[PDB]
């Protein structure tokens, strides 16, 4: 074989060559915080949340991209790893709008959860926040780009899985905006998965807008009958009333996507 | 300067734009410069050539470039919006650019900018009513030992004074072209008090070559 | 040797640096260029790399990486992909103008270095990336490349050596971030100037996925002279691990701003007093010096007296040699406004890919505008130090460190001035 | 003769807006054929 031995917090595990630090930590049972990394999208490495300190090395590496080699010890809960996570989340929340009560992502927001779990507890920001002009991409996805953190999952999904090539990043520096640069409607058969894979409330569901909250919906696993694929789904209801339909993880049929007719 | 486009009557996808045949030959030379399978690598020079033909980039050169090079137009939009040398708005005939970074701000480029502003009667980012000048403020332009300096189109005007640059603007308003160089006694980059180094003639070929070569 | 400085005119590599002689092929061959290039290309890539390694040459881009090992990273048998040399002539760093003079006045030295470097690692071609604003310099370089092509020095059967080597010139579109090697590689390929991550290094995956070596103009244009005069001759200047000569650009509040070649370990005071004509107002009027352009932290008057201008003598003085661009500010300089202007410059020329630079450089721009106006309390000085520590070391490329370093240098050397300005505003306003 | 005063870079005062691309077009007939990746475009 070709298994190499790596150490996660001193625990020895076997990994294949080319395996990143994030996958090794997932193999031992640790979940690295991540924003721009998705297991089915390409590796981008532009959010710097997955920074972890390899011991005997005075520079944190990106766990979502850096492969492991023999003898590497990964300190997933060291002091400088936590300091790096706190600094990255401070920079992420420097310009975020105070829109949590008016947000459809509230209660199921990734940013809120790892800010409660890995971020700091108060703010040192004192200046004016930025504002981004909202774009229209269709009657299926509601777009509020003041909440986008430029994670570039839109572009990767539209360029690799949807195969449309209609989303991009126009601008430079702090004024970089994810959009289409013109009044163009992103209309494909898989246009709800960008709602699914947006870590923030920038791309929300237009028919679902302002209807329920994630902590109260009862989730029941069911089977899609719209097509012959047999997609496994979750129907989330509220007091005997169907509210929304989400995909289910099933690597043999519909790995984590569904068509928008199902949704 | 916004990074989103609205279809104005002057800037729409139906705006006529096409390459002249000699520009088509130059475009084919640009494409032939790059390896096969990577024809998308010629987005920058073809777009620059389209700007030099038209003077600015509407949304008809970008989709023409995307059709010619067989790329998605979103990538051409990304390239046009990323780089600062691409004019998505119609600028005047002479694009004056004043560099106000620290090596130029130490040598009083603000006096030059103020003299230009109160000579032309406009401000930074504004054009003249007759569409002849456009004054914007840029970063360092690689002539910091010749500070202060401005750049007009492809011409570098260096070691300027307010009176000298007022005369330069007057020369441009008369239709003449000035000499693109330093305006003091120095020629390119030497000290103004004469050559401190390289006063000896160069030794020519065969000097100091090691043995066995 | 312990005393350094005052390089003789026979030992300067860049003759016709000031443009006083002919820059074309007749003027190039009358000075020593294109001499015995067939023997250089025939002696072997390993021989050329050994001559570069023995010279002790470090990267003149600003990193100071040893060029011999970096060029020896490409000495591997090809897996069918072509191999490329990419010469970077972006030169967007403030204070730096040496590569512009090298392109404008000595293009034949650059293309001879391109041929030698291509032979040194078996490169197929050369993609000289030049700045978008350097139109006349790029045109002069193209004229010289045409003159070399028509004489058979490069192209098919290069210099009668049987080696195949092309030289291409591409032009940027006004982005300082494109000066970075991986960002330049992405910009050549028809994408934005967003830098890649390492690994993969450019020797494994570079332009078009091929093996690629990115090299500065100043570390390329000396390779023919190193291979002709000898590695030990180049290593006979400067201290240990700082061998060779260097182009220095003195600008700012000086009597004569100029670009001058000099030995590596010349004192800064000797360099200023000999080639720049002195500080405007005398040496007692000196306030601060930025040693290596805007990426490196400044040093005050007291430190600046007895510091040599090489890598180690500045690293031990908590700064860097950088592009070897000396910016001089006398006592009439509002130093806070200058550093705020530098932070604004780094704010504008940031690609925005990775979030610590994209957010925190604007953050320091805002707090530095407030510091220049004096509208602050002394706690946000230490808060700004913490922010600059949070950026430095958590970014994709090295623009984050290059924007964090001047803030840290200004804080460390001039916190009393910030405090008195801020308390003066607080007294006059309330 | 040995001159150290006259600026010899006087060719760049007569450069138009098409000089670089015309020079590249002239050079395009001297260069070797480019390698191919086996496909016309990455999305083909
Ligand atoms: N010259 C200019 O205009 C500017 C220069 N700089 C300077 O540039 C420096 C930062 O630039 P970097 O390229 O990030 O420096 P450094 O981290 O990367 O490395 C320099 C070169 O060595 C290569 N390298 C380093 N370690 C390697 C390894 N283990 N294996 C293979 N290749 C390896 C890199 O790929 C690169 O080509 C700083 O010193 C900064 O002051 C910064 C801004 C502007
Ligand atoms: C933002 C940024 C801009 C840079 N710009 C340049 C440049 O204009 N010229 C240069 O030689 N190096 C520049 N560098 C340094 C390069 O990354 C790299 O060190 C250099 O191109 C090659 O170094 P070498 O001299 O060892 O070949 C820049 C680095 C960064 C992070
Ligand atoms: S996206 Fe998340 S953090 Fe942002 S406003 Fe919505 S719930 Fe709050
Ligand atoms: S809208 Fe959401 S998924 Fe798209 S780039 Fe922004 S944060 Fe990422
Ligand atoms: S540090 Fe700034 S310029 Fe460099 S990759 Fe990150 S966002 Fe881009
Ligand atoms: S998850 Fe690795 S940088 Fe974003
Ligand atoms: S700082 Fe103005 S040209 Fe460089
Ligand atoms: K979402």
């Amino acid at each position: 074989s070709n298994l190499i031995e790596v150490f996660v917090d001193g625990q020895s595990v076997m990994v294949e060559p080319g395996t990143t630090v994030l996958q090794a930590c997932e193999k031992v049972g640790m979940q690295i915080p991540r924003f721009c990394y998705h297991e089915r999208l390409s590796v981008a490495g532009n959010c710097r949340m997955c920074l972890v300190e390899i011991e005997k090395a005075p520079k944190v590496v990106a766990a979502c991209a850096m492969p492991v080699m023999k003898g590497w010890n990964i300190l997933t809960n060291s002091e400088k790893t936590k300091k790096a996570r706190e600094g990255v989340m401070e920079f992420l929340l420097a310009n975020h709008p105070l829109d949590c009560p008016i947000c459809d992502q509230g209660g199921e927001c990734d940013l809120q959860d790892q800010s409660m779990m890995f971020g700091s507890d108060r703010s040192r920001f004192l200046e004016g926040k930025r504002a981004v002009e909202d774009k229209n991409i269709g009657p299926l996805v509601k777009t509020i780009m003041t909440r986008c953190i430029q994670c570039t999952r839109c572009i990767r999904f539209a360029s690799e899985i949807a195969g449309v090539d209609d989303l991009g990043t126009t601008g430079r520096g702090n004024d970089m905006q994810v959009g289409t640069y013109i009044e163009k409607m992103f209309m494909s058969e898989l246009s709800g998965n960008i709602i699914d894979i947006c870590p923030v409330g920038a791309l929300t569901s237009k028919p679902y807008a302002f209807t329920a909250r994630p902590w109260e919906t009862r989730k029941t696993e069911s089977i899609d009958v719209m097509d012959a694929v047999g997609s496994n789904i979750v129907v989330s209801t509220r007091t005997g009333e169907v509210m929304r339909i989400l995909p289910r993880m099933h690597e043999d049929i519909n790995e984590e996507w569904i068509s928008d007719k199902t949704r | 300067a916004l990074f989103v486009h609205r279809d104005t009557p002057k800037n729409n996808p139906e705006t006529p734009f096409d390459f002249t045949p000699e520009n088509y030959k130059r475009i084919e030379a640009i494409v032939k410069n790059y390896p096969e399978g990577h024809k998308a690598a010629a987005v920058l020079p073809v777009l620059d050539l389209a700007q030099r033909q038209n003077g600015w980039l509407p949304i008809s050169a970008m989709n023409k470039v995307a059709e010619i090079l067989q790329v998605p137009p979103m990538r051409v939009y990304e390239v046009a919006t990323f780089y600062t040398m691409y004019n998505r708005k119609p600028v005047g005939k002479y694009h004056i650019q004043v560099c106000t970074t620290t090596p130029c701000m130490l040598r009083n480029s603000d006096s030059i900018l103020e003299a230009i502003q109160k000579k032309l009667g406009i401000k930074v980012g504004e054009t003249t009513p007759d569409k002849l000048f456009t004054l914007i403020e840029v970063e360092c332009l690689g002539a910091c030992v010749n500070a202060p300096m401005v750049q007009i189109n492809d011409n570098y005007y260096e070691d300027l004074t307010p009176k000298d640059i007022e005369e330069i603007i007057d020369e441009l308003k008369a239709g003449k072209i000035p000499k693109p160089g330093p305006r003091s006694g120095r020629f390119s980059c030497e000290p103004a008090g004469g050559l401190t180094s390289l006063t000896e003639p160069p030794k020519g070929p065969g000097f100091g070559v090691q043995a066995g070569l | 040797k312990t005393s350094f400085g005052s390089l003789k005119d026979e030992d300067r590599i860049f003759t016709n640096l000031y443009g006083r002689h002919d820059w074309r092929l007749k003027g190039a061959q009358s000075r020593g260029d294109w001499y015995k290039t067939k023997e250089i290309l025939l002696k072997g890539p390993d021989w050329i790399l050994g001559e570069v390694k023995t010279s002790g040459l470090r990267g003149r881009g600003g990193a100071g990486f040893p060029t011999g090992l970096k060029w020896s990273f490409m000495n591997k048998p090809s897996d069918g992909r072509p191999k490329y040399l990419v010469v970077n002539a972006d030169e967007g760093e403030p204070g730096t103008c040496k590569d512009r003079e090298i392109i404008r006045h000595d293009p034949h030295k650059l293309v001879e270095g391109c041929l030698v470097g291509g032979r040194a690692m078996g490169a197929r071609a050369a993609y000289i990336y030049i700045r978008g604003e350097f139109y006349n310099e790029a045109s002069n370089l193209q004229v010289a490349i045409r003159e070399a092509y028509e004489a058979g020095l490069i192209g098919k059967n290069a210099c009668g050596s049987g080696y195949d080597f092309d030289v291409f010139v591409v032009r940027g579109a006004g982005a300082y971030i494109c000066g970075e090697e991986t960002a330049l590689i992405e910009s050549i390929e028809g994408k934005q100037g967003k830098p890649r991550l390492k690994p993969p290094f450019p020797a494994d995956v570079g332009v078009f996925g091929c093996p690629t070596t990115v090299a500065n103009v100043e570390t390329v244009a000396v390779s023919p002279t190193i291979c002709r005069r000898g590695g030990a001759w180049f290593a006979s200047f400067g201290r240990e691990r700082n061998s060779g000569t260097k182009l220095f650009n003195i600008s700012g509040h000086v009597n004569n701003p100029c670009t001058v070649e000099e030995e590596m370990s010349v004192p800064l005071k000797e360099l200023i007093e000999k080639h720049a004509g002195g500080v405007t107002g005398g040496w007692d009027n000196l306030l601060a010096v930025i040693p290596g352009g805007s990426s490196t932290p400044l040093i005050p008057k007291s430190v600046c007296e007895t510091v040599l201008m090489d890598f180690d003598a500045l690293i031990q003085a908590q700064t860097g040699l950088g592009t070897a661009a000396v910016i001089v500010m006398d006592r009439s300089t509002d130093i806070v406004k200058a550093i705020a202007r530098l932070i604004e410059f780094y704010k504008h020329e940031s690609c925005g890919q990775c979030t610590p630079c994209r957010e925190g450089v604007d953050w320091m721009n805002k707090v530095m505008a407030r510091f220049v106006r004096g509208d602050a309390r002394p706690a946000e000085i230490d808060s700004l130090w913490e922010i600059s520590k949070q950026i430095e070391g958590h970014t994709i490329c090295a623009l984050g460190d290059g924007a964090a370093w001047p803030v840290q240098g200004l804080i460390r050397h001039f916190r009393p001035e910030l405090e008195e300005r801020m308390q003066r505003f607080a007294q006059q306003h309330q | 003769p040995f001159d150290n005063t006259t600026y010899k870079n006087l060719q760049h005062h007569d450069y138009s807006t098409y000089t670089f691309l015309d020079l590249n077009l002239d050079l395009s007939k001297f260069r070797m054929p480019q390698p191919s990746s086996g496909r016309e475009s990455p999305r083909h």
